[PDB]
């Protein structure tokens, strides 16, 4: 299947006006060149392939940095280097959740790959065997980690991956997980119904999607005990929508985000650079 | 004889004449209807009011002037206090509708402006605080029958409490995206030397067969003057625009005690 | 084991890459779908739909909803009433709209660009309007006798609102770019009175149109890229 | 199971697919869907609009 | 299919004169040995295989040499030595590009191919853990990185790969990309009309394929942070045009390059050696 | 050998992966089943 | 050898299996086994039960 | 969908391909095509030159 | 996984090999082909 | 194979009552 070919077509003095319309109707504009000026035959034999939603998504997107460490904890703050949690989201980033925006709905299958990367903190604390990573989905519900080496680790039903440093960059696939028949890009609504004279507090309650999202958490350890040399580690997450079916189209995010609502930036609210005049080429 | 300027909408009791229509809207190309066996899930027997609820509900009309920056609804919440809709939607957990909207708008040969109907399924919008985000009260979120106006400046609070509201800013249509795009929702234009109404017709949107109506709005309903009122003679002068909503293939799931939202 | 020999490319992560990979949660009964109004199948279907052109972004309109009307009036003047290069992708005033934002998720495009024109007077205002463009290569046009010499419509106003000029495909290569470009570059729409609007006493004497885009049945984009559009502090 | 397929033409072309996972959601991306309607989205009317008609009669 | 044999002939004595012709007519000479000699019957088994424009082509060819580092930079100059752009091209180097020249037009895809190589900058900074390298395919209008970390590096739609050090060299295929129906080697003309009386100015414009082609950037870093250890990269660019056709042939280059165009250099412009007389064996 | 090209996911251990794998010890004779009372198939018989 | 069976389905369908190895403990996880029988738990009565019955007559 | 051709002799002859990817780019060098027609180059000329006939008549 | 082993030139890179290997630009819609005067199949039709 | 649909059914006025019955028996 190809875009449109153009016909042959000459001039025409006609009752018939394809020129004119009235698009208080909510109908865009629908004419043609054949409609408006003298047309050659002109054979389309190129393809709409490459905007397909499949094609348009069909790219893993970078959604996260995280960050690791392994050394010799010796404070609360420094234990809790030692591994780290993050609530699995999109909305860290900008350039995937502006596209998947686009749309109000959305239903795909997920791959996930991570790319890992180290480096020595310093010099002369020698050296660090190769280290292992787990990467374990944490699904609403299931216990956190407090500690690097606690007993959640032992994943007996969370999914995790062990990572080899040095090794392929780990990828797997998550089916639709949704709760409801699609994703929600949008979400105009709350969590619960706040009801008239209930104690419960309606000063600092929240708005939107953020109020009934919830994909679970990624935790990340490095498996080794402390080397002599402290690591530090960053893990870049990302993601692929593959298998996809999106519903409702939306005019594109014009300006900056300033978190994972709709919410703008009294700074940042200008995109257009005006011009010198109407006339301007 | 017949003509797409002269149409005639009756559902239930209410029927609505008008003499310059400029065709109608089927959201999507897509016709309301009861949900099937084969998509459902609450398992309960549905109430299913028919005409008690499926009928015409007339809004306070609002005033459009050289200076308005327009008008926002969301759908079901403009019609939560509305006969037997209301009653329907607050004793039961779930609700799904689809809409007839239709916009009133006349003026004369002399006047002229054009008002942008747009209908948004999920139409979230920005708060107005920097020390948030995401942060509206329900009672904000959910004026009723009266509705919101836009403004064409962002002004957020200097304290988080006071900013708990939209930040509906006209030309990023309350949301971050520009309102010159707003034309990829289902929508018309009344443009006054043509038009003096526009006619929605909406099935029910959502990624769910049915959902709580009381926390949850499926459509917004923006009304833009996308060029301003202008009379000559007076060019203070008012028009009315008034809205009047029939909720249609309305379905409610979960009976139990009436639902009575807060009001502060 | 079977005999392999592992080719370049081996254990390489291309983000464009299109394999099999195993599921973490194996087993897993996704949620029935449903009909839901509103599917998209392609990004070319959004690039079809009108969109407004902000065409009077001028300082102190520029960000504000009277970016959007074009000024008329019935002073009969010469001058033109716009002028805007076909440069979908990259043109200040192009670039924000619907066709605009899809198009900056590309390199390439091709086929013709349809502008819509909502005239927005009184019932009582007549008028006569030339729409052209003016493939590339000669002196863009600022009267209304050069603009008349290239593809153009003559728009009468009255009971049907709307009027529609093409940008016919005319290019030499078989796609533009997606930026600003000499070689792809796409020629000049202008507009000039025909005639004057006319109006009787007790009307408005200034009044605005409106300027829609969208891509025809024949327009199509290849090279999917990032989008200069969306940024974010690191 | 080896599904046969034609290629995406190139500079001048059949490939073999065969699925590895018992989940659909570990396979490679769906293959083109060239489907469109945009009239749902460009024309989304009750009654009938021909070009060639007046807009409003 | 062979090059030609040889049929058994005898001497003529004959108004047929095939060893004289006319090259004014544009016609080179046609004759062949059994024309003018005496000859015996040859079977030729012999094949033109290797002389196939996809056997002339069939190489991975180096076309450039990138520079990265990684280290803890604290000054501009440094901080832009953690990432390197590259515009994508085959004039970088001489070899392939004078194959490709043999040519007017061509249409191929192409084979991409990288090695990666590193040094330790210095001895007495202790060590570097195994880098992962990023190689970013930044489309004309995508945006450009400014440092090593930006947002740009997501790479949501851009194609990036992502290499560790000591792995295969990677590898991809990259289609016919051209916008016109074939690559142009060589551009007569300009990217656009200079008008008469225009304010434009035409005293630094330029002449040829330089104005009009563009396939884009090639952007690296090394995604690691830095070690206490400075290291240095390189990466080759390897290509090798695949299903390959070329139109309209041309003499190769007889003197050395002097940029991206066909301009000569006054010291090297007498590529032959003299001989002693016309009549030196 | 045949040539191949290592993919991303390459060497990992997911814990809900699926493979096969080699035995520790082949040709092992499993006890025969018997019938035992109260069989489980689904821990949605224990929810009922 | 290779069995081809229905993948579980995902957002929007068959997949290859053929084993490798000598002994049925090397091979992948059990097809989906849907055997339910919650009455030997649940009503594991010597006399039927009918609900719209009396449960003690 | 295998693809079974004719090797390239040596020294003293089959050889199998399987298409992996979906885009032809993908692809193995093209098969060696023998293709030529050096008149297009050697003897354009309008009217047709007889080897044995002379050039200029 | 199927048994395998790794023969020698495993993890080479031969500038004279002719693999498969994956597109950055998938599912990519290559410019429709014309016909141009002068296509050349042959390096000895240029030396003929 | 699926979990249990659930039937169109209306209401009763009947001598057959589900709702009713005597856990004792270990059902
Ligand atoms: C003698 C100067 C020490 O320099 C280094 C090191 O060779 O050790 C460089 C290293 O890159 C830096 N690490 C970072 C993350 O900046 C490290 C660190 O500051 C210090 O050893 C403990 O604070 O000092
Ligand atoms: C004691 C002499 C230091 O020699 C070396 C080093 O062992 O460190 C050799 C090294 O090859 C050289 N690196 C280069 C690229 O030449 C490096 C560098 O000059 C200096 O450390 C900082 O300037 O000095
Ligand atoms: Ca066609
Ligand atoms: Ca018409
Ligand atoms: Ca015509
Ligand atoms: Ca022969
Ligand atoms: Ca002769
Ligand atoms: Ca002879
Ligand atoms: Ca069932
Ligand atoms: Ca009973
Ligand atoms: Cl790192
Ligand atoms: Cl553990
Ligand atoms: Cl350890
Ligand atoms: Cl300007
Ligand atoms: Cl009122
Ligand atoms: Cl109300
Ligand atoms: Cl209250
Ligand atoms: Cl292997
Ligand atoms: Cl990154
Ligand atoms: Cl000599």
């Amino acid at each position: 299947p190809t875009a449109q070919s153009t016909p042959l077509t000459s001039g025409v003095n006609s009752q018939e006006v394809p020129a004119l319309t009235a698009v208080e109707t909510g109908a865009s504009g629908q004419a043609v060149p054949s409609d408006v000026i003298e047309t050659r035959h002109v054979v389309n034999y190129k393809t709409r392939s490459e905007s397909t939603l499949e094609s348009f998504f069909g790219r893993s997107a970078c959604v996260t940095i995280l960050e690791v460490e392994n050394f010799n904890a010796t404070t609360d703050a420094d234990r809790k280097k030692q591994f780290t949690t993050w609530a699995i989201t999109y909305t860290d980033t900008v350039q995937l959740r502006r596209k998947l925006e686009f749309f109000t709905y959305s239903r795909f299958d997920l791959e996930m790959t991570f790319v890992i990367t180290e480096r020595y903190y310093a010099s002369n604390t020698g050296h660090a065997r190769n280290q292992v990573y787990q990467l374990m989905y944490i699904p609403p519900g299931a216990p956190r980690p407090t500690a690097w080496d606690d007993y959640t680790w032992q994943s007996s039903s969370n999914p995790s991956v062990f990572y080899t440093y040095g090794s392929a960059p780990p990828r797997m696939s998550i089916p639709y997980v949704g709760i409801a028949n699609a994703y929600s890009h949008f979400y105009d609504g709350f969590a619960r119904v706040p009801l008239k004279d209930e104690t419960v507090d309606s000063g600092d309650t929240y708005y939107g999607l953020v109020t009934i999202n919830d994909f679970g958490t990624l935790a990340v350890r490095v498996v080794n005990e402390y080397n002599p040399a402290r690591i530090t580690s960053k893990i870049r997450v990302y993601m692929k929508p593959k298998h996809v079916r999106c519903w409702c189209p939306r005019p594109p995010r014009a300006v900056p985000y300033r978190g994972e609502g709709v919410d703008f930036k009294q700074d940042s609210i200008t995109p257009l650079t005006a011009v010198e005049n109407i006339n301007t080429f | 004889g017949y003509s797409d300027r002269v149409r005639q909408i009756t559902l239930g009791n209410s029927t609505i004449t008008t003499q310059e229509a400029a065709n109608a809207v089927v959201a999507y190309g897509e016709w309301p209807s009861y949900l099937d066996d084969k998509e459902a899930n609450p398992i309960d027997a549905p109430t299913e009011p028919d005409v008690s609820s499926n009928r015409f509900y007339t809004l306070d009309s609002v005033q459009w002037k050289s200076t308005s920056r327009g008008w926002w609804w969301k759908l079901p919440d403009a019609l939560k206090d509305m006969g037997m809709f209301g009653q329907n939607m607050y004793y039961h957990y779930l609700g799904r509708s689809g809409y007839t909207v239709h916009v009133q708008c006349n003026a004369s040969k002399f006047h002229q402006g054009a008002l942008g109907v747009f209908a948004i399924p999920e139409y979230v919008m920005a708060c107005n605080t920097e020390a948030k985000t995401s942060y509206v009260s329900y009672v904000n979120a959910n004026p009723g029958e009266k509705g919101g106006v836009f403004d064409n400046a962002y002004n957020p609070s200097a304290e988080a409490s006071e900013g708990r509201k939209f930040a509906a800013l006209d030309y990023l249509l309350g949301c971050g995206v520009l309102a010159g795009n707003a034309f990829v929702y289902p929508h018309q234009i009344i443009n006054l030397r043509t038009n003096n109404s526009a006619t929605l017709v909406l099935p029910y949107v959502n990624s769910l067969a049915i959902d709580c109506m009381a926390k949850h709005n499926n459509w917004g309903l923006v009304i833009l003057p996308l060029c301003k009122l202008d009379y000559a003679p007076n060019s203070s002068t008012e028009i009315p625009i008034t809205v009047t909503i029939a909720p249609m293939f309305t379905e409610f799931n979960g009976l139990r005690n009436i639902t009575v939202p807060a009001t502060q | 084991g079977l005999p392999t020999m592992l080719t370049p490319g081996s254990s390489q992560f291309l983000t464009s890459d299109d394999f099999q990979s195993p599921c973490a949660l194996p087993n897993f009964d996704v949620t029935p779908p449903i009909h839901i109004p509103g599917e998209v199948f392609n990004m070319m279907e959004l690039a079809e739909i009108d969109s407004m052109i902000p065409m009077n972004s001028v300082t102190g309109k520029a960000n504000t909803m009277e970016m959007y009307p074009i000024p008329l009036d019935d002073k009969g003047s010469a001058t033109p009433i716009f002028s805007i290069s076909l440069s979908p992708a990259s043109d200040k005033r192009l670039q924000y709209t619907m066709l605009g934002e899809i198009l900056n998720y590309y390199t390439h495009w091709t086929g013709s660009l349809r502008f819509t024109f909502l005239f927005c007077g009184s019932m009582m205002a007549t008028g006569k309007i030339l729409l052209s463009y003016s493939p590339p290569g000669a002196k863009p046009p600022t009267t209304r006798k050069d603009a008349m010499l290239g593809t153009h419509i003559i728009w009468d106003l009255g009971l049907q609102s709307s009027c529609t000029m093409l940008a016919p495909w005319i290019s030499n290569t078989v796609y533009r770019r997606c930026i600003k470009d000499d070689f792809t570059e796409g020629g000049y729409i202008t507009c000039f009175y025909q005639t004057r609007i006319v109006v009787p006493s007790g009307t408005p004497t200034s009044m605005f149109m409106l300027a829609f885009v969208s891509a025809c049945p024949d327009f199509s984009v290849r090279l999917l890229r990032d989008t200069n559009h969306i940024s974010q502090r690191t | 199971g080896a599904q046969v397929s034609s290629q995406k033409v190139g500079a001048h072309v059949n490939y073999t697919t065969i699925n590895y996972y018992k989940d659909s959601a570990s396979n490679a991306a769906s293959k083109l869907d060239f489907s469109q309607d945009p009239s749902k989205f460009t024309e989304p009317v009750k009654d009938i609009m021909i070009k060639t008609a007046p807009a409003l009669n």
